[PDB]
């Protein structure tokens, strides 16, 4: 899904 | 040699590279999942901080990340378990086909032998990350644009640590290139361990595309 990766990137 | 925006850049990278670190467990050598998971966590944190990465297309960003992973992990493993054990592995016993083990350790020993400084590791990782060559990138140039400055700085600090041997920089990219070629066997290597009912964390499936 790459969704955890997505959260981890845009996360502040 | 190194100036003036090329000091602000190295600094800024060293800064980011250094504020993620492997705690505690570089001691007790299952746990292999923790290590793997630590590696990724740290990688994305380093990745996202990298100059310009904010601006990159999202689908490129993820691609850049998934492709860089196997090399970064070899690189970040090395920078730790060659310094912190100044061999011994758990991976035979983890039920990996020996086909893949003896090869993939050549690559590990090879990297340690380069004997890189921690500015070399840091910058090289960054180059590895922002490789425009990776699969499913669309804006290869936009990636390529961010990689140029890191390259031409790394270049110089190979002439600095050290001049003696002038094939150092070339020899650094070489080993990484050598490793890129292993990436399709690493896929299989992993899909080999996932046959016997053994599973990965959701994160580790995402990073390795499982
Ligand atoms: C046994 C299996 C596991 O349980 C989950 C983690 C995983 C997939 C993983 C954990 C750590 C490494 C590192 C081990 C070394 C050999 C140090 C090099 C980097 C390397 C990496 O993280 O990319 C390569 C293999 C893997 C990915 C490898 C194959 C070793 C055992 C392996």
């Amino acid at each position: 899904e790459n969704a955890l990766l997505r959260y981890l990137l845009d996360k502040d | 040699e190194l100036t003036p925006d090329q000091q602000t850049l190295l600094h800024f990278i060293m800064d980011s590279y250094n504020k993620q670190r492997m705690p505690q467990e570089i001691t007790n050598k299952l746990i292999l999942t923790e290590m793997a998971t630590n590696h990724v966590q740290v990688l994305v944190e380093f990745t996202k901080k990298l100059p310009g990465f904010q601006t990159l297309d999202h689908e490129d960003q993820i691609a850049l990340l998934k492709g860089s992973a196997v090399e970064a992990m070899f690189l970040r493993s090395a920078e730790i378990f060659n310094k912190k054990l100044p061999l011994e592995e758990r991976i035979r016993n983890s039920g990996i086909s020996d086909e893949y083990i003896t090869p993939m350790f050549s690559f590990y020993k090879s990297i340690g032998e380069l004997k890189m400084t921690q500015e070399e590791y840091a910058l090289l990782t960054a180059i590895v990350i922002l490789s425009p060559d990776r699969q499913y990138i669309k804006d290869r140039e936009a990636v390529e644009k961010l990689q140029e400055p890191l390259l031409d700085v790394l270049q110089k600090l190979c002439k600095i640590h050290q001049p003696e041997n002038p094939q150092h920089f070339a020899c650094l990219l070489g080993r990484l290139t050598e490793l890129r070629t292993f990436n399709h066997h690493h896929a299989e290597m992993l899909m080999s361990w996932r046959v016997n009912d053994h599973k990965f964390t959701p994160l580790l499936c995402e990073i390795w595309d499982v």
